[PDB]
């Protein structure tokens, strides 16, 4: 529902970035 | 110095003997090898055996004395029926009288097992030549003799042993039928006597070397004896009672106990039934009170490896496995086994968390047995309720890669019926164990890799609702963890495991198209990563989410404006740019999957087209380049160029098969023009430099190109449709372009993917181009048989290749074959032969296939002058190099197809489907059938080729190998029994009759 | 190895040429190290088999060597050694050192030429 | 020093000789020449617990030339077992070899390995390699030309015969290596052996290393 919308939204923020 | 011993002039120096064996076993560097090299002579000496009772007798070294029997036990198992009987009486006696001699000295026997072990063997090997038509009173006095003296016993126990071993389980190879069935029924016959002397040792339990001796020798006797001795006898309470409480026993006694579990039974006796439960009850409380109880942290143990602890537990895990695998349904029934089934059970849950792959394998074989039960057979699962739920732990803390294929595959299989057993509990530790990630408590690299291959493993179970709940929750949670780690090298791993779990749920893919999406142009975001394997990871995630989602590319989803497929295709080159070539191909693989899909023609041309316009620019390009100066092309840039064009072409026309045709079209003309300049290219290079040229970059790179244009063509016509169009478009060109080139060049220079390339192109289309087959053949046979005919190494990929080709084109093309001059055709009957004696497998095989495919050809032919002539000159030759193959001990490996060739041969002439006499005029009478015929060459061939055999022999040999000709499995047994008996002199010719 | 400070470290396979045999063999596959040490400041190749770490290379960076091309390799350098101590006394050899690319070669060659004109001082 | 001896066994071409000259000097080599009888080398591992040294008897697979056969097992403290993954009577061997061995060596570690899984064309499958089992040995599948777990036989055997399952390999401290001082004299003699070195192509070039 929005459930697989919030999946949407935090798999884009998905990050291999050093630190 | 020591060469003294080699010169058999002189009485034999026992002390020179034993500084020899001495300076071999003790020494070492140049000296030990000049010993090794006068010991080999030594024994391989034919008269060496008429100097052993001197080395039994004088020698004190118990080396020398070991030689000593070994050159004893090559003349009993070789040349025994050739001597003098009286010879044969003496090293029976001195043989038995060396036996006794040191079971009678406690410190001989005690300090020499080596040497006793070994008299033993050869004590055995004359049983095996004299038992019991010329010995009767063998076994009888055997057992009177073991009364005397304990270490008589212990020694006679370690002789039946062997007795058994030579009989029942080492017979099949090393004897012919008749005599292992002689051998076998003797031993039956007298095994009352030795079981009774068995059970007698066994219940006084004199001495623990000799009750481990008789274990030893029943665990032998369990793989044939009958099941009456184990179940009308007391035997059954002392292996799991008294012998399972000593460590010295137990070891053997779980073995005995193991095959006892493998004992042909009467499956509806209820009071064997109650003996089966209750020697399983008696070990089982053994292991609780003598060795460890059900709690015991077994991985521990194992890990500590004290003394004998790793086998014991290594043979408690086969106890177990074999015995609930056949017995378990014995146990599920009753209340008051319900505590028996479990510890069991819950023995094998503690042997499962042991660190040892090969145990693990043999756990987790019985789990499957196990779970697979639970799935289908009814009330059965409650029972298992605790076993399985540890089992779901157990199975997913020791989850390994998908590349580790075989083990995957078997761990995928159990957790999968444990997920349909218990969906919940699954979920549940599943979850947990990711929790243990999140906190810490369980991070590692390895750790989270081993759950999500788990997590991935068990797809497809869940009912779609529940597998959309726990996706989602497993994908934020390792999209957390990913946010909380820090690093590249943290944030990878988890990253790769977000894209592997994802990756292995097609299903929620497919109903949620937002998310695949979102999925798809993040694999293209990490195709811009530089860090060590995430390129290969976004690339390879790419085309496994491709195969099995494929079509939702394909179509247009209700919120888009396109076809997906048209989107990856505009940003092809900017999605791509970073990637090495390799991973380049993969992407443009994935496509050409996705277009494949598309079955509108119009559509799937313009998609391919749309595909290809980078290759087909930078090809394009590359041709008016090199077409205008042939210089440009020797560059090493636009080598590296042309050959990633054309891999770029493979990777395509390999997902598309016959869709690929347009694009094929489009490039062939030119590439094959490009083959034929990059061909003058690396002749010239090979003119100018030399053979060596073949080894520089420069035309390895050119060859790289000939051999991805011979890949490009060999998978589109490997799976092309339109047959018409290969025919009349493709070969003729192909043809003119390769063939030529092929024979023209110097052996290192020709590219034996041609001959691959031309195996394809018969196989699909041979049927259509008869005279370009001939071309084929005229092109390639002799300069290829002419690189691979001189020993069995050099060309190994064109020797291989080429019996692929004569394979195919004696199955489609035989006419070929026929139209070959009678010289060339010779050659090809050389040629197949030449295949026989081959030990690389690929060639042999295809070497007897050919033989056996060309025999029918020529049978198939009738009665006409070509099939006539075949015979006359080539059916003898294929009989003796078929016999040779399969008596020079050398090609075993290929002995079914030999066997069929030889039978083949031999049938043909007892069906008279042979026209012409196979003889010369006037060199038999006038009438003589081939029958008879064959009968007298054969007997002559073997004769002179063993001519240790008697005519007896070899006539009864022939008249069972003849008669027995339309039965296979038969034959195959007379062919062995021949091999056993050409290995001796003096083989019974009745042997022959067994069948 | 606890007093010295990596320079170069790269993957690669080392070969030895046998003269007699007329052929290349070879010696290991391993990470292959530039070592400078903190007291003499002089620049070594150390190399170590996988798995088993055994000593396949152990000389300086002599100024004198030189690395030439091989016939058959765009990602390889051959060069004489006059005194390797991986397999006992120093021994005189004629390596080649094969690397994953073309360019891992040329950052070698670079990297072994820093070296020498380490070891000059 | 501890000293064990080490008897290799199993059929002709099964690659015995192979994985004990990668051992020994580090090379692969692609020619098939049949053992004669036994060859002796002394192989030396250095371990957390010392350096170990197997006796490595490597024992001919054919029969005509297995000159003293079981005479070669005689005080043997250790075994492997060698079979090729592409030959099924390999395997189907390896009771014979196994046979002949425990008779002369009744209890001694023993490693079954199952050499050429580099090879694509697999014949033996691992579901079917199940010998080991009630026989107690050791199973690894092995490449002498990948390298694929060639140390793993050693290893073992170690851990068995020095009797510490923690044993593992070390590095062993790196001596500081001489300086050249290169002479004139050998200078057209090295300027020859090195020619000759260049212009003969290394092995194996479309390898990943
Ligand atoms: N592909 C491949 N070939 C191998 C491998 N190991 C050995 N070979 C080849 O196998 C052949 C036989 O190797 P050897 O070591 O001589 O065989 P062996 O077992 O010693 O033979 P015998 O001395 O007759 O017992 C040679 O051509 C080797 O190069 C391997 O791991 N992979
Ligand atoms: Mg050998
Ligand atoms: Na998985």
């Amino acid at each position: 529902d929005g459930y697989i919308e919030e999946l949407i939204r935090m798999f884009g923020k998905l990050s291999i970035h050093d630190d | 110095s020591m060469e003294g011993i080699l010169d058999f002039s002189n009485d034999l120096d026992i002390a020179l003997l034993d500084q020899v064996v001495s300076t071999f076993y003790q020494g070492s560097g140049v000296q030990q090898k000049q010993a090794q090299e006068i010991l080999t002579k030594f024994q391989d000496n034919p008269d060496a055996w008429q100097k052993a009772d001197q080395i039994l007798q004088f020698s004190t070294n118990p080396q020398s004395k070991f030689i000593a029997l070994s050159i004893l036990d090559k003349l009993i198992t070789r040349k025994w029926k050739l001597l003098p009987n009286d010879h044969r009486i003496g090293i029976r006696n001195f043989v038995v009288g060396m036996i006794i001699s040191m079971c009678q000295d406690d410190e001989v026997f005690k300090t020499q097992k080596n040497l006793i072990n070994k008299s033993d063997l050869t004590l055995v090997q004359i049983l095996k030549q004299e038992w019991p038509q010329n010995w009767p009173e063998f076994i009888p006095e055997l057992i009177g003799s073991s009364s005397s003296s304990v270490n008589v016993c212990e020694n006679n126990m370690i002789v039946l042993k062997l007795l058994s071993e030579e009989v029942f389980d080492f017979s099949a190879e090393q004897m012919t039928q008749a005599k292992a069935l002689h051998l076998k029924n003797s031993m039956s016959k007298e095994f009352e006597q030795i079981f009774k002397l068995c059970f007698q040792v066994l219940e006084q339990g004199s001495s623990s070397s000799l009750i481990v001796a008789t274990l030893e020798s029943l665990l032998r006797y369990l793989h044939w004896i009958p099941y009456r001795y184990i179940y009308e006898t007391n035997i059954l309470e002392l292996l799991s009672t008294k012998f399972m409480t000593s460590p010295d026993t137990r070891a053997i006694t779980l073995k005995c106990l193991t095959e006892v579990s493998n004992l042909k039974i009467p499956q509806d006796n209820d009071l064997i039934k109650r003996q089966t439960v209750l020697f399983f009850q008696n070990t089982l409380q053994q292991i609780a009170t003598s060795v460890m109880p059900v709690t015991a942290d077994l991985k521990a143990t194992y890990a500590n490896a004290n003394g004998n602890d790793q086998s014991f537990l290594q043979d408690l895990a086969m106890f177990l496995t074999t015995y609930l695998a056949r017995n378990r349904a014995l146990l599920e029934s009753d209340e008051s086994l319900r505590e028996l089934l479990l510890n069991a059970h819950q023995y094998l849950i503690q042997l499962s968390k042991i660190e040892e792959r090969e145990l693990f394998k043999t756990t987790l074989d019985y789990w499957h047995n196990l779970v697979a039960d639970l799935f289908y057979e009814p009330l059965k699962k409650h029972i298992y309720e605790e076993i399985c739920s540890q089992l779901r732990l157990v199975i997913i803390e020791n989850m390994v890669r998908p590349e580790e294929i075989q083990l995957y595959k078997s761990e995928r299989e159990v957790l999968v019926y444990l997920t349909h057993l218990n969906v919940i509990d699954t979920e549940e530790i599943m979850i947990s164990k990711l929790a243990r990630q999140i906190d810490g408590s369980e991070w590692s690299w390895h750790n989270i890799n081993t759950l999500s291959w788990a997590i991935g493993s068990i797809s497809g179970t869940m009912s779609e609702d529940t597998e959309k709940r726990f996706v989602v929750t497993v994908i934020k949670d390792l999209l957390g963890l990913c946010e909380q780690k820090r690093g590249k090298d943290n944030k990878a791993v988890v990253a790769s495991d977000i894209m592997y779990v994802v990756g292995q749920y097609p299903r929620f893919l497919k109903a949620h198209w937002n998310f695949l999406r979102t999925v798809i142009l993040k694999l293209f975001e990490f195709m811009h990563e530089t860090h060590e394997g995430v390129q290969d990871m976004a690339c390879d995630t790419f085309i496994k989410i491709v195969q099995k989602c494929k079509y939702h590319f394909v179509i247009q989803q209700p919120r888009e404006s396109e076809p997906f497929i048209q989107t990856i295709i505009r940003d092809i080159q900017k999605t791509t740019a970073d990637l090495q070539p390799q991973q380049v191909h993969t992407f443009y693989k994935a496509c050409g999957i996705i277009i494949s899909e598309e079955r509108s023609v119009a559509e799937r041309n313009r998609l391919l087209s749309d595909l290809m316009q980078l290759p087909n620019m930078a090809w394009d390009t590359i041709v008016e380049q090199s077409t205008a100066n042939p210089t440009l092309l020797l560059d090493s840039e636009t080598v590296k160029i042309i050959a990633n064009i054309i891999k770029t072409n493979v990777a395509v026309c390999t997902s598309m098969g016959a869709d690929f045709y347009p694009q094929l079209g489009h490039i062939y003309y030119n590439m094959l023009q490009l083959y034929r300049a990059v061909s003058s290219m690396i002749s010239a290079q090979v003119a100018a430099e030399g053979l060596i040229a073949t080894k520089t970059p420069k035309v390895r790179g050119l060859r790289t190109i000939k051999k991805e244009i011979l890949k490009l063509v060999e998978t589109y016509i490997s799976k092309a449709r339109n047959l018409d169009d290969v025919v009349k478009v493709l070969v003729e060109p192909l043809l003119n372009a390769v063939l030529e080139d092929y024979m023209n060049n110097v052996p290192d220079a020709r590219d034996a993917e041609v001959l691959n390339c031309m195996t394809t192109v018969v196989e699909k289309v041979g049927h259509m181009i008869p005279q370009g087959v001939i071309l084929i053949l005229q092109s390639v046979f002799e300069c290829t048989l002419d690189m691979i005919n001189k020993d069995f190494t050099e060309y190994p990929e064109h020797r291989v290749e080429f019996y692929k080709l004569l394979k195919v084109i004696n199955e489609k093309s035989f006419a070929a074959f026929l139209e070959l001059p009678p010289a060339a055709f010779k050659l090809f009957v050389d040629a197949i032969c030449w295949a026989f004696k081959h030990n690389n497998r690929d060639v042999e095989v295809n070497g007897l296939q050919i033989a056996l495919d060309l025999v029918k050809n020529i049978e198939r032919m009738g009665n006409v002058p070509f099939a006539n002539e075949f015979h006359k000159n080539y059916f003898f030759i294929f009989v003796s190099e078929t016999f040779f193959v399969l008596t020079d001990s050398d090609h075993k490996s290929g002995f079914s197809k030999q066997a069929l060739l030889l039978m083949k041969l031999i049938s043909l002439v007892y069906d008279n489907k042979i026209s012409v006499p196979l003889y010369q005029e006037a060199e038999v009478p006038q009438g003589t059938s081939n029958q008879v015929y064959l009968s007298q060459y054969l007997a002559n061939m073997l004769s002179n080729a063993f001519p240790h055999l008697t005519s007896e022999q070899i006539a009864s040999f022939l008249s069972a190998l003849t008669k027995q000709c339309k039965d296979l499995v038969v034959f195959k047994g007379t062919l062995r029994d021949f091999l056993v008996q050409i290995k001796e002199v003096g083989g019974d010719p009745t042997d022959y009759l067994f069948a | 190895e606890e007093d010295e400070e990596v320079l170069y470290k790269v993957r690669a396979k080392l070969f030895r040429f046998d003269a007699d045999a007329k052929e290349w063999k070879e010696r290991g596959t391993g990470d292959c190290k530039f070592l400078k040490n903190k007291k003499t400041n002089k620049v070594r190749i150390l190399m170590r088999r996988d798995k088993t770490l055994k000593i396949c290379a152990n000389h300086i960076i002599a100024p004198e060597y030189t690395l030439k091309p091989n016939v058959g390799s765009d990602r390889s350098w051959v060069y004489a050694c006059t005194a390797d101590i991986a397999e006992g006394e120093a021994e005189a050899f004629t390596f080649a050192i094969r690397f994953g690319s073309k360019e891992n070669a040329d950052k070698f060659k670079e990297e072994f030429e820093k070296a020498q004109e380490i070891n000059k001082k | 020093q501890v000293q064990f001896k080490l008897v290799l066994v199993g059929d002709g071409g099964t690659g015995k000789t192979t994985f004990v000259k990668r051992h020994l000097t580090g090379e692969f080599e692609k020619k098939y020449v049949a053992t004669l009888g036994v060859e002796v080398h002394p192989l030396v591992f250095h371990t957390n617990r010392g350096p170990i040294k197997f006796n490595v008897w490597d024992t001919a697979g054919q029969e005509k030339f297995g000159g003293l056969r079981d005479g070669y097992y005689i005080q043997a403290q250790c075994a492997i077992i060698m079979f090729d993954v592409t030959s099924r009577v390999t395997y189907k061997n390896v009771p014979n070899w196994h046979r002949d061995l425990v008779r002369v060596c009744e209890n001694i570690p023993i490693v079954l390995c199952g050499n050429k899984v580099d090879i694509k064309d697999r014949k033996v499958k691992a579901k079917s390699i199940v010998f080991h089992r009630k026989k107690n040995l050791q199973y690894y599948d092995i490449s002498a030309k990948s390298n694929y777990n060639f140390e793993k036989p050693f290893l073992w055997l170690a851990r068995k015969l020095i009797g510490d399952p923690n044993l593992e390999f070390v590095a062993m401290p790196a001596l500081a290596p001489p300086e050249v001082v290169m002479d004139p004299a050998l200078a057209a003699q090295y300027e020859h052996d090195l020619e000759v070195a260049q212009t003969t192509a290394l092995p194996d070039e479309d390898d990943d290393l």
